[PDB]
Parts: structure tokens; C-alpha cells; sequence
């Protein structure tokens, strides 16, 4: 789980958290305005030391139409089942230690991505 | 194109004709990073182990 910013309703600014001492609940107040709203996530901050980020979430379907990207026929797609497919490393800095590929289907209207 | 160019000097045929015809193209150092360049036209395209088979350009 993570936590996202929730803007105010009137002034549209950052809402800081607040622990209601009276009703013993979690609130989000506004620095300028006096808006209040009852919380639901019961979380404020989370830190990922390992930074276990799913590279698949960053990959896009447009990578398929790349003329300087390798293609293989031995790793067909799952949904559509097309043969042609591309493969490449994380291509992201701060790679811990892994050259694990991220296969992406090479066909319109699919944009599927998987890993083996 | 080769025949029309070999008879240059005599008539009026020059490099501008090749550029306009759509055979050559000026790629700068910043764009050269997003094109599958090829060394020779014949050797690197015939039919072998599938390397890329998606060459976009080719050096002279
Ligand atoms: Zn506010
Ligand atoms: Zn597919």
C-alpha cells in the first residue's frame, strides 16, 4: 500500500494530517482553510528501503514500434497469441543486480507485457 | 538513380536530385541514436540468423 495527496475542497491545497484528541480519530486539516474530513486509509507515510518497484508498470505499449529494439519469435503473446515480440532489460538507472528481460507483444491493440 | 547519376557532368545531374528524390537523408548526431544503421547494403540484409531485420538506414 501507498498514500496519495488529497487536496482541499475550497482552497485546493495540501491537507496535513491531524490526530483528533477529542474523538480519537484521524483527520486531515488545511493550513489556510478550516476544512476537515474523516480519514479512511489510516496511513500517513510508507518507506520502501528495498525499492521493490515493478518495472512492468513503467513499460508502455508504444515500445513495440521501436526500429532499434530486438525481436524474438520464441516467446509468443498470451492474450492475442501473436508470435513476434520484443525484449529488453530494465533500461532504468539504479538497477540493483538483474538483467531480467521484459517481453512486450509486438502487435496493435494488444500492448501486453510479461516476463519469464 | 545510379544510371542517371553516372551520366552527370554531361547533362545536369547532381546530389540535390538524389536528396529530393527521397533516397538519401541527413541524420544528425542527436537523431542517429534512434535509427538502426547498417554498414553495407548487401551483406547485412540477405537472409541469416535473425539479428534485427528492421534496418532503417545504411551508410554509404
Ligand atoms: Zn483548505
Ligand atoms: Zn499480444
Amino acid at each position: 500500500g501507498f498514500v496519495g495527496i488529497r487536496f482541499c475542497q475550497e482552497c485546493n491545497n495540501m491537507l496535513y494530517p491531524k490526530e483528533d484528541k477529542e474523538n480519537r480519530i484521524l483527520l486531515y486539516a488545511c493550513r489556510n482553510c478550516d476544512y476537515q474530513q474523516e480519514a479512511d486509509n489510516s496511513c500517513i507515510y510508507v518507506n520502501k528501503i528495498t525499492h521493490e518497484v515493478d518495472e512492468l508498470t513503467q513499460i508502455i505499449a508504444d515500445v513495440s514500434q521501436d526500429p532499434t529494439l530486438p525481436r524474438t519469435e520464441d516467446h509468443p503473446c498470451q492474450k492475442c497469441g501473436h508470435k513476434e515480440a520484443v525484449f529488453f532489460q530494465s533500461h532504468s538507472a539504479r538497477a540493483e543486480d538483474a538483467m531480467r528481460l521484459y517481453y512486450v507483444c509486438t502487435a496493435p491493440h494488444c500492448g501486453h507485457r510479461w516476463t519469464e | 538513380h545510379i544510371d542517371q547519376l553516372k551520366e552527370r557532368e554531361y547533362n545536369n545531374y547532381s546530389w540535390q536530385d538524389l536528396v529530393a528524390s527521397g533516397v538519401v537523408e541527413y541524420i544528425d548526431t542527436l537523431e542517429e541514436e534512434t535509427v538502426m544503421l547498417a554498414m553495407t547494403p548487401d551483406d547485412l540484409q540477405e537472409k541469416e540468423v535473425a539479428y534485427c531485420s528492421t534496418y532503417t538506414h545504411c551508410e554509404i
